[PDB]
């Protein structure tokens, strides 16, 4: 018997990696389909993106089940820790099994394997629940303290084999941190992994000028800089939001999951945007994709905050309630990215020929706006105080 | 065409978010 | 002003990924140098391994500096959060810059870039310290509460520009969790990424038999299973150890860093071991490498625990002190892997022809020993307590 | 040869760990 907080943190660290495993193929795709190979490369990329989204949602469902499981339970020991490790091992196969099933939907073997993996996860979770209930001290204080323990003996056991449901705020934060950390550094792993100039390559195709090779690699560095900045600032908005949240309802969990699923695409968006256009006309499409992905990433954080405001009395700290001290600041912080991305996207059509410039200007303005947001909001409130 | 379509979809998303904001405001 | 715990957790999540970035090239190496191409492939692999170890140690030094920096500082706000994000962005270039320098030691550009990166990290940390001190409420309660604040104004600022030093236990746990989670799932990312059978490949080289294609990948699945089991059980030993630690001295931090650096190699060890030997003599080397890597990974956890016992009065909880209730159990839990790996390694020389069988038996037995360790220790202490 | 050398190195490592254990025991 001991505190289970750390093993849950490790479980979230594993679940973030497993959920975001499937973006690696997407970012390793053929970014430059020269000779107009788009006709097939884009179909392949769409298949990979669909697989990534589906696997992320499935693994997030598994994580939700896991957090509820270790929310009826409230303690740990060697046996529970090892059972949780086994459950985590059985969850890591969901991405591969689902990808195999999607690749071979006709062959029954893929679906059989996916069903076997799901049944295994359920079996290990049922084992965890049974072990926890056989030793009553391991349950959460309420479950063991309550004389209604007999019905709880069946409730979640049946569940393993709704928008007001309180999720674990700490575990939502941990999973979000893991996903943001993975996504922000997603495409520096690529640069470190394969983008170190080989001595022979610089000698032959650059005449021995290392700076020429570094310049050739430059675009990937620009992509990484933009992607890290965007994802880190989205995480900053997320962190500011959850600092003022007292409870996380399942609606907030769903909106957070959508936000993370759409955040996962930012590395691809910036990687495409830095692969400068052979025909500048499609740079408009690249910028549109980047802006729409950023908006989808951030608008769901804003939607989560508003869904929380719907019950702020019980869900949000007083500092952020309607008319609170930091309500206006919170709204500005959460809506800074949606508004900027939407304005840039509109510029892609109404002011198309300057769209790349406006997008690169937004990438520089939004960080400064976040840095100066307190002062800007103070100025805005002073202006709309006499006027 | 499609750029304006998805722009309208995004405008609808922000509109529904604002509607939720105002519903919360009145519920306050 | 608010609690900085979550931003530190995100910093640790980033630092774990950055520290373990360099193992990806190592595990993506040419595992099967057929025709005895070892003469060059092993030189390449050794170069990659040396680069990985050096980058891990450098990034761990950066993480140590970061944790002391946000140990003198004890608050967060928008400005500090954004400065920390900038510092993290500047730290993510240490692996790439160091690899570039090592690849081109003669060319001054690589060393210049590495020095620029280090200076940038130092500059951002100095900015964080200056901002924190200009607003004294952001410092830790002790530093701001102290009347000698003027000396601390200079101490850590000079540091940014010892074996008894208390490290942050929470952040050591967070970094360890990140590294263990990354390493355990390291070689399932590759399986998902490029090991899903293509429809045409099964059609041509397997006549349309998907089961044959899956059997072809079988060895890598066994490698993943073994690697996840070993790394998860090492994490379980780590987690049990730190549940009973009250303070983490810098000696414990150093030993933990060595343990993690050697844990990072387990995926490669199991990947080589599962690539069954083309001759009986070759499997012995793979088994020896696996056993020595496992021993190096776990013996440093044991060494950390003993270094803690040296000051148990102030460093370890009473339940683990000499003669404590769980002291024997803690020793058994920490020494289970060192002893098992050492015996399996000795079996490679004294009982060589059965070495692979003994190694697989160790893999199957160590998990069971951990699961039953409480009962076995109870039986042993009942036996050698009357007899 | 080298397998015995690294085995001896590992034996030395476990020996030094045990020495630290005993030093802590006496210091208790």
């Amino acid at each position: 018997i001991q505190c289970s907080q750390r093993m849950l943190s490790f479980s979230d660290a594993l679940l973030s990696i497993i959920a975001t495993v499937m973006i690696l193929p997407v970012t390793h795709t053929e970014i430059s389909p020269e000779q107009q190979f788009d006709r097939s490369v884009q179909r392949l990329l769409a298949t990979r993106i669909a697989v990534y989204l589906m696997t992320f949602l499935i693994v997030t469902v598994a994580w939700a089940a896991h957090t509820r499981l270790f929310q009826v339970v409230g303690k740990t020991d060697d046996t529970l820790a090892l059972l949780n490790l086994a459950c985590m091992m059985t969850i890591t196969f969901l991405p591969y099994t689902f990808s195999l099933m999607v690749t071979f939907p006709d062959v029954p073997l893929g679906i059989f394997l996916f069903c076997v993996c799901v049944i295994a996860i359920g079996v290990v979770q049922a084992l965890i629940v049974g072990y926890a209930f056989h030793f009553p001290h391991l349950l959460s204080p309420q479950i063991q303290r309550s004389a209604h323990r007999a019905l709880y003996r069946r409730h979640v056991l049946g569940i393993v084999l709704d928008l007001h449901e309180p999720l674990s705020k700490e575990r939502v934060e941990a999973f979000s941190d893991g996903v943001y950390a993975i996504v922000a550094t997603l495409l520096i792993l690529d640069i470190c992994e394969d983008n170190v100039p080989d001595p022979k390559d610089v000698k032959e195709r650059f005449s021995g000028s290392l700076v020429a090779a570094l310049s050739a690699t430059g675009p990937r560095f620009l992509a990484y800089f933009g992607s890290f900045a965007t994802v880190g600032l989205l995480w900053f908005a997320h962190h500011s939001l959850f600092l003022h949240v007292r409870k996380a309802t399942r609606a907030m969990g769903l909106l957070n999951t959508l936000s993370l699923a759409f955040v996962g695409g930012l590395p691809l968006a910036y990687q495409q945007t830095s692969a400068f256009a052979r025909q500048p006309r499609d740079e408009l499409e690249r910028v549109r994709v980047s802006c729409t992905i950023i908006f989808l990433a951030s608008i769901f954080q804003l939607a989560m905050w508003t869904t929380a405001l719907l019950h702020q009395a019980e869900t949000l700290q007083p500092s952020v309630w309607f008319g609170g001290r930091e309500h206006v600041l919170m709204f500005a912080k959460l809506a800074l990215y949606p508004c900027a991305s939407l304005l840039a996207f509109a510029s892609t059509c109404l002011l198309s020929r300057f769209s790349v410039g406006i997008f690169h200007l937004m990438q520089i303005a939004v960080p400064c706006a976040f840095l100066l947001l307190r002062l800007l909001v103070g100025l805005a409130l002073a202006t709309l105080r006499v006027l | 065409l499609i750029p304006i379509a998805v722009g309208g979809a995004l405008a609808g998303l922000v509109l529904i978010v604002l509607i939720a904001y105002l519903v919360g405001r009145k519920r306050s």
